């Protein structure tokens, strides 16, 4: 019954932040496992962002790290993605991902268009 | 940090043919944290192969994963309609990655 | 209007006082790391007093093990949860809900079981638990001198030991004539040190006093 | 009956006492200073938050008035309204009104803009409030005992710094073997300087104590 | 049972202690020396508030008792009742109703008077009142040790001063590394000194600290 | 994740500390010994008291006797109890009865008529009864370093007294520069000795100000 | 429509210190301009003493200074000009008034004549 | 500081003529702190011109102002029944000060 | 109407303390003057003892203080004579008397025998 | 501390006689502090003169009292049935004494 | 009429301590007398563990004592002995009794045997 | 510390003859914590002899008690078929101690 379901904007100007959110339901983003945001480019690669857990500690991409970070609501259930200064590079899609046992995304959002 | 190698970027074959994938991690990984994920164009991703050969519970006997050390396979055995799929392999040594993506067609 | 140039100046230093104090509250007001030093602390107390029979009980090796009731209780507090880091990190999230419940057992444990030699009153946790943040506090501030001391040449100040006794002596209000900073550095976050270090060290003594009379 | 003499000699040290504490009374009971101080620490913090980018945000002049929100913040606090006094004196009374609006519009901005740091409300700002008056007394002091021992030959305070270290540790009940007034004219004022100084940095430290209690 | 030889001559040291300390209480508890040292440095800072105009005031004898309502005032406080002393003893008990009433005249006028200036609130005196004992007792004290210090060879301590301020320093919880005890008889007392001068200068800086704030 | 090691190193000095004051409890909660260095030293009074008449009582054996009153009363406090000991042990059994009987005896005398000198009903024994445990605790300080200092080569402290004095000094929140731990060991169980010194030494001076207030 | 009200004795010995006052009405001493205190000798001069101001700060003529000072009733809306040891050159009438820009008394109060 | 010198002390014209006066200040000055102050013998001083160039509410507008640096005048233009007054110019620069007064009959 | 009115025991063996009572009516021993023990040996002669005063404060004959002490009742309005160690030397008669100016009793009470 | 001698120790007269007597200090003393107590044998002392020369307010001008330095003395000028009384002459200057008292027969 | 109530286990393996429990019933453990735990070793033999009192202080046979403790119930008045590791030497039977005078134990309990 | 001999460990005689016991000890003692247990087999143990020379309560008077020094005895004056018990002697010098038992047949 576990299922992410992303949302978001889809359109910003360059330097300003980018602000994303992913609800998930039957489940809860405390018991275990870790909630990742890889998006998937136009090029249809995939790279991978971060990820905050179960716990709350969080590990971002060592070359994005310098311009992101990101959150979650304990009470609500959700998690926050934040980029600064989005330049045209970042033009691609995303994706909220359960990552499961050894690191292994084993239920999908949807997806969400953002353009640049 | 490694990164990853999906041959071929693309590739085609027809119905019957063993079918067959390779990931070339330029560096060693861990028979554990190597994973495949089948992704069907205009579609969203989905996990197909964990840990090298066991397969997701909604996924055909038919498949098959080989690898250890430096290189891994997702070869099959026979292709359908639906196998047209962009399968992508990821691994998870430093930190997280994913490949070019072995294009099926 | 010259004394502003020279009376502003002071300013700033005084208000750096205002942020290392500041700080030291972001370092205390975690329900984690404070009551984390607590369950070391109390387990620290049966490393030498059931692991410290003569040296016929220190060559069994069968006898401790043998003891499996006590073992899961020797074992740290958290030092059992820090290796969850390293596992979550791992990806291992799988093995962490096993050892999740080995925590959840160990709490259940000591802490109800601790609870039996607490017969003689209910308030025999809100102290140590107290104790925690006072010397945490105390520790963060020998740290914060011991940083800008160790390096300095005539020093006083030279083993943890030496800025952590500095730190006790002008956090208990006692201060000798032996501690005390070399570089006006080490006397400006003082300043803050004590500041702090007294307020909470009371607070300990507070209770310690009250306590006292019973 | 001797003794009234020499007795009563000692009550005339005891009496200058009386004033110099009364006199701190004098120098703390300002509305202003008291509350020029607490904002210009809370910016002097902003002094180092903001502009403390790296050498390359330190280069462009184009990016600081780019933040025109900010620059108007990290200016002063009263080193605004300390040009209105050479205004006023200079019968440029007009000019008055429109900087008189901005010390307004300035203290409505930081004042409820910091309000905005949530988790703590009307119990941030009680407190520098205080630490305000707490730390002024202390400055009076060693600036009492600066005037009484720089002067002095063979005294080892000599810096405002030296004299300065001598009030709070004097004040902070904590005093070492280092700062001592050499001219027993200093350790007079000093009776003064701890007489104040403590109860007041202990007024401190009780609501430092009762909000680290948390 | 060889301890009770050794652990109950402990207990003769620890007793003097007991009535060192007893005693200070029969040295405070006189309505008397007490209200008469308040009364008479209150004046003593008239006898440099007024009686301190430049050389041209202090030269015109005519004006001094030209002012024939102040007179009274600077002249002692009890130091006219010490004169009634050398009276009664010579029987003129007639003189002695005079002078009482002059006394009495001299209470209501600076008692009322100075009451004029504490317009500003009904506690000034319950301050001065109770600085008094305060530092009586510190007196008592510093005396306490200047006859067990002051002859000794190499000690530390010699004028009244030195002794006084080893008083007050380890009394204000100070304590510094200059005033110290050499025969360890001063070393005892003081453990009288300090168990009493604390307790009592605590009381002084407890209201000193609540008048600090209002 | 390496400061795990240094840090829980730290634990164990903290944690010796938990006993060292911990053990400080079971040996102030005794209702004996605590009650009997009472009765002691309210005799030692008595032992200058009345036993200090000049050269000429101080020979008349027969006046010494002469006062059957005294002499019971002028005997120990325990002492008396103390041979009880090796008593019971030789299974005197019978005699104990008597023994006990003149204890009993002498608390009523003593207790009662001592609660004679007027002026303070019930006011005057709760002191001493508390400055009892206070002093007893201070003593076991001393003598913890006692036992970790008197040894050490070049430790300032030597004789029960400069060991007794830094406890006092310590206990007092006071210290000087003179009485100091020269290995790390005594700073340790130092840590402790204030501790706990100081939080009773204050419950002490707490009652002694209060009664100050008279 | 603002107004100076000035009062006060106009006889005293030397030696004797002068205790001046000078209502307003229509305005207040706090918000802006300055309060001064100048008199006019018997030979119809004119010179300025000092002033207090719309804060509270003050300032004297460098010759005074030495034998003057001056005060405000905050609450009643009043100023004081108190000067110590007047000899016979200070007789002389006494105004106060209101310190416009740039100084330039511009509401004179009506008068009060001082004899010494 | 500065004194100031007022001529005439006294001087005399009548209904119809330019009447004129001068203030001449020892040291230089300030356009802005330089005013004019009219007093009618018996009454209270009123404020006449001020910062040089402009004049009070209740002043008529035969009046004007000229000065700089160190003179400054008070010319009008004809006289009347009223302006039987001394009139006075004081300044600020160091301190405050004022004139002899031209005195007008 | 000041009256001094002595009373007591009158008889005592060796080494016993004598203790003397004499009350006072129509004043107080507060007031003025000073107190006066001054008794009569049986030779008629007259040996001043001490004396308490108005205010509290005592002295005593330099020779019997050596063996003596005085006190009173603030209260009932009295004052108390206390000798030890009576010998046979001290048979005699007692009295009380109002110390007037420049010391001169003159107010006596009636008598009191005491034998040793 | 001095000692008194008010001789005769014992002395007599008759009626009309001016009836003397003499207190002589062993050392000086103060015309203010001499006095002296007129005593009934059976009855209680009375103070008679006080001051050297002022007398008791119930007491009869035919007193008078003359000293100085070291003596002092109780002159009459005659006696009477009343008269017969031990008279006594007291001091005051270190401490407090008292006379033989010059007894009248 | 007094009476010593003893009652215990009777049986236990090597290394484990003894936990023996007596009752004292128309007395006191704190009157006067000692309280004693004399074992009878199966050859008869009497042996003396040691004693509390009426006070509390106890002594151990001095061979034992490496071994050994007692305490007691001061409530429900009762001493209870303690032994450390029962080698099989300590197979007897056991004893509490009343010291009597100069030491004399002058009420015996009934008994109990325990076996190693 | 010291030991005890209770001579004859086992002994007999019979109703009549004046049964007797002896309490050896290797060293001194003192006549007062010299003290005679009787024990009835199977029963427990009772005091019998105490202080050397004074019965018990429930003691015959047929029992009498000799002893100083290093040797003490038990003599009575004749059986009966309750006599027959396992009489011991305890003795108190530095700890406590018993002896053998002078057991009756
Ligand atoms: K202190
Ligand atoms: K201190
Ligand atoms: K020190
Ligand atoms: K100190």
């Amino acid at each position: 019954d576990v299922q992410l379901q992303e949302s978001g904007p889809g359109l910003v100007k360059p330097s300003q932040s980018l602000s994303l959110t992913c609800t998930v339901t039957g489940y809860s983003i405390t018991n275990n496992y870790a909630w990742n945001w890889i998006r998937q480019f136009p090029g249809n690669k995939l790279e991978w962002m971060g990820y905050i857990n179960y716990s709350g500690t969080t590990s971002y991409n060592p070359s994005l790290k310098s311009r992101i970070s990101i959150t979650r609501d304990t009470s609500k259930n959700q998690f926050f993605l934040q980029l600064n200064s989005v330049t045209t590079e970042d033009t691609a899609t995303y994706f909220c991902v359960r990552g499961y046992d050894y690191f292994a995304m084993d239920y999908w959002g949807q997806g969400t268009s953002v353009t640049v | 940090q490694i990164v990853l190698t999906q041959s071929p970027a693309i590739m085609s074959a027809s119905l019957g043919d063993r079918v067959t994938m390779t990931c070339t991690a330029s560096s060693s990984v861990s028979s554990s944290y190597l994973h495949w994920y089948q992704q069907k164009p205009g579609s969203s991703p989905k996990l197909w192969i964990y840990s090298t050969s066991n397969l997701a519970s909604g996924v055909p006997a038919r498949f098959s994963g080989s690898g250890s050390g430096t290189s891994y396979s997702l070869t099959i055995s026979s292709m359908e309609a639906e196998d047209a799929a962009t399968y992508y392999c990821h691994q998870f040594h430093r930190s997280l990655t994913f490949g070019s993506g072995t294009k099926l067609e | 209007h010259p004394l502003v140039e020279l009376g502003v100046s002071y300013a700033a230093l005084l208000s750096v006082i205002v942020v290392v104090v500041e700080y030291t509250m972001q370092l205390s007001g975690e329900y984690l790391v404070r009551l984390y030093l607590v369950d070391l602390i109390l387990v620290i107390i049966l490393w030498a007093d059931y692991a410290y029979r003569a040296y016929k009980s220190g060559d069994p090796a069968g006898y401790v093990k043998k003891t499996l009731y006590e073992i899961p209780a020797l074992v740290p507090a958290g030092l059992l949860a820090l290796i969850e880091g390293h596992l979550a990190g791992l990806g291992l999230f799988r093995l962490v809900r096993l050892l999740r419940f080995l925590r959840i057992l160990l709490i259940i444990s000591r802490g109800s079981k601790f609870l039996s030699a607490i017969a003689d009153a209910a308030d025999k946790i809100r102290f140590y638990h107290l104790f925690g943040a006072v010397m945490l506090t105390v520790l963060y501030g020998a740290f914060a001198i011991y940083i800008v001391e160790y390096p300095d040449p005539n020093s006083s100040i030279k083993s943890v030991f030496d800025a952590l006794w500095w730190a006790v002596v002008t956090a208990t209000t006692v201060g000798y004539g032996d501690v005390v900073p070399a570089t006006p550095i080490g006397k400006v976050i003082g300043i803050a040190v004590m500041l702090t270090g007294i307020s909470a060290l009371t607070l300990l003594i507070g209770t310690v006093s009250n306590m006292f009379q019973k």
